[PDB]
């Protein structure tokens, strides 16, 4: 309601274009919860350059667990902490136990697909496979995706972060995150092309869970001879993961 | 602007013009539109510098077309300016519609189902009647029997010493103005409307460009 | 100017940018015939994802009730007896608002929940003549007779355009026949909360019961259908002797 008032107040200055460009944002803004159940954050609009974003304003395994590009305040959820009256959270319950079993060192199997809205928390659900693959002497790492483009375009003076991913590619249960409206297009044939080869040079299971869907994740990165280069290196992402269904 | 201006500033750092002597055809689509393109190739070029113009609006009376650019220069077309007495409000941004379109020099048109020797006898005393910067003629698919008109439309930019315009109402590419015309050997810069597919010249620049639309004011947008 | 009016009309629903994106639609919407010829369809705006589409006494007259008996809809207020918390804890939300009802500012409706026969629909058909002292296109409907012929097909693209954002909707009874109703009334009740609108309810059971009865399987699509019906108002009791 405040946005409406402000919009018409300065509509002579703001205009409409930017509005139509950020339509998706403004529509998603109004469609979601304006409030929060803590009354922990609330959505507010912010102008960032030429685009309008949505920021939130506030209303045995610890020295083993050392996840890069993410905190340790994010990895503290199990599965017995996870509710089932929703049609999403139990899917995970049935999925991973059957993968506590088909793999006895080297398996080359399937994966999981949590994609869609913004509220479930697809890193707390993943901070659970990460949570109890560390009672053992092994892992299920969690590293964010846009951070492979946040500190990886200024520093290409050879090596740097061509040599800290060298060992983050020797852990089996590695999980891939927010691919879609979070990560511009130099990276896919030098990193996320060479991410899914050397693990599959001996074959293994890898993971992908973000927000933008399968028959859509192949398309969000042509930022044809552009859609097809988004149909080879990704023919090892949909070739290595099975979807979960947000009913 | 080299030149007596083309259309857009990213379309006047592209191809560059309008320069000395060119036959032009912007083969404009049905369904999508060709109305506001005229309200954005010859709407501000008269109302800034004294290389004035003229507007050919053949098949319709020139005066129905005067609810198109005044409702696009004074940004007033939603109360509405096509049918009588407004509510005591939309008499607001009138000071921008005709307040610049009368201190220039234009001859709007709706004279009979013409051949083309008119704008030869007419343009022998309209080069000497007006001020001249562009000469905006109707779409290339009425004047007659369609192909002959474009062939003798090349020379027209070379007489009055000003580039001359004649659009079209046939994807859109250069082989649909062909299923009703000739053109290729004649017009050597064919822009379009879906997207102004200016895919023809020797000057250098040719690109893929569409623009945003508002249609409550009929406005074009570049970025 | 029309855009301004529409924008603020549905500004609760529209995301400023959504308006400019669906500009063509909204402009084409207003430009075309807002009426029909059966009086066969009328255009109404609907929000589909990020885009807005266009889907098709001398007091009881221009009204347009759906699927109801012809002359049963005549009821007053002096004639309505005033009894228990069936009628002495309701004329406190009804009369605070009479000649003061806006659009561009959500109003409070009511949910008449209780028994099988006492007086479900005498406080949604009486007030439909307070919505006849001013005369709205007030809708009165049997939802037992609504999930049957609209399962059918012929014509089906747009069948509920008078069961969404009409100035008034006195919904009566839903007691017959993961449901065939989550992309139906569950998105119908979505346009009753972002284009500035209130609605009116009365049925056979209750809020607790209806949540325990809707949509069954081997999914909280049964406990989301009914807070789309417990938002604009707080439900109150109906008590008294039987009337048959």
């Amino acid at each position: 309601q405040d946005v409406q008032a402000f919009l018409k107040e300065n509509e002579e200055v703001i205009d409409q274009k930017m509005i139509e460009k950020s339509l998706n944002k403004l529509y998603e803004y109004i469609e979601q919860s304006k409030n929060c159940s803590y009354c922990g954050y609330h959505p507010k609009l912010v102008v960032n350059g030429r685009s309008i974003d949505i920021e939130y304003y506030e209303c045995k395994q610890q020295s083993l667990m050392k996840s890069m590009y993410i905190q340790q305040d994010l990895l503290g959820a199990t599965f017995q902490q996870v509710d089932i009256s929703d049609p999403s959270r139990l899917a995970m319950f049935q999925h991973v136990t059957d993968f506590l079993k088909s793999y006895n060192e080297t398996g080359k199997g399937k994966g999981l697909y949590l994609y869609g809205k913004f509220g479930v928390g697809k890193t707390f659900m993943l901070a659970a496979i990460a949570n109890e693959l560390a009672e053992k002497e092994y892992s299920s790492m969690i590293v964010y995706v846009p951070e492979f483009v946040r500190e990886l375009k200024n520093s290409l003076q050879d090596q740097t972060l061509e040599e800290k991913l060298n060992m983050v590619k020797t852990t089996p249960v590695l999980m891939l995150d927010d691919i879609g409206a979070e990560s511009t297009s130099w990276v896919r044939d030098e990193v996320i092309g060479t991410v899914l080869q050397h693990r599959m040079s001996q074959q293994l299971p890898t993971f992908f869970s973000s927000n933008f869907s399968p028959d859509e994740l192949k398309h969000h990165f042509t930022y044809e001879k552009e859609e097809v280069k988004a149909a080879r290196l990704m023919e090892r992402i949909l070739y290595l993961a099975a979807p979960i269904r947000l009913d | 602007i080299t030149g007596i201006p083309t259309g857009f500033t990213e379309l006047d750092r592209m191809t560059s013009g309008f320069q000395r002597s060119d036959l032009i055809i912007v083969a404009a689509r049905p369904s999508v539109g060709k109305t506001a393109f005229a309200l954005n190739i010859a709407q501000n070029v008269a109302t800034k510098t004294n290389e004035n113009v003229a507007i050919f609006s053949l098949e319709m009376s020139a005066q129905q077309l005067v609810m198109r650019m005044l409702c696009a220069e004074g940004n007033i077309n939603a109360q509405n300016l096509r049918t009588g007495k407004l509510t005591p409000e939309d008499w607001g941004k009138l000071t921008m519609a005709m307040g610049s379109l009368s201190n220039a020099g234009i001859y709007i048109d709706d004279t009979p189902s013409i051949r083309v020797s008119d704008i030869r006898a007419k343009c022998r005393r309209l080069k000497q009647e007006s001020g001249l910067g562009m000469i905006v003629i109707d779409y290339l698919q009425l004047i007659q029997e369609v192909s002959e008109i474009s062939r003798s439309l090349k020379a027209l930019a070379r007489e009055l010493e000003v580039p001359v315009i004649a659009l079209s109402q046939l994807r859109p590419m250069m082989s649909d103005i062909r299923e009703s015309g000739s053109i290729e050997q004649d017009a050597d810069i064919v822009a379009f409307l879906y997207e102004i597919i200016i895919a023809k010249q020797r000057n250098g620049p040719v690109g893929t460009v569409q623009l945003a639309f508002i249609k409550e004011y009929n406005k074009f947008v570049n970025l």
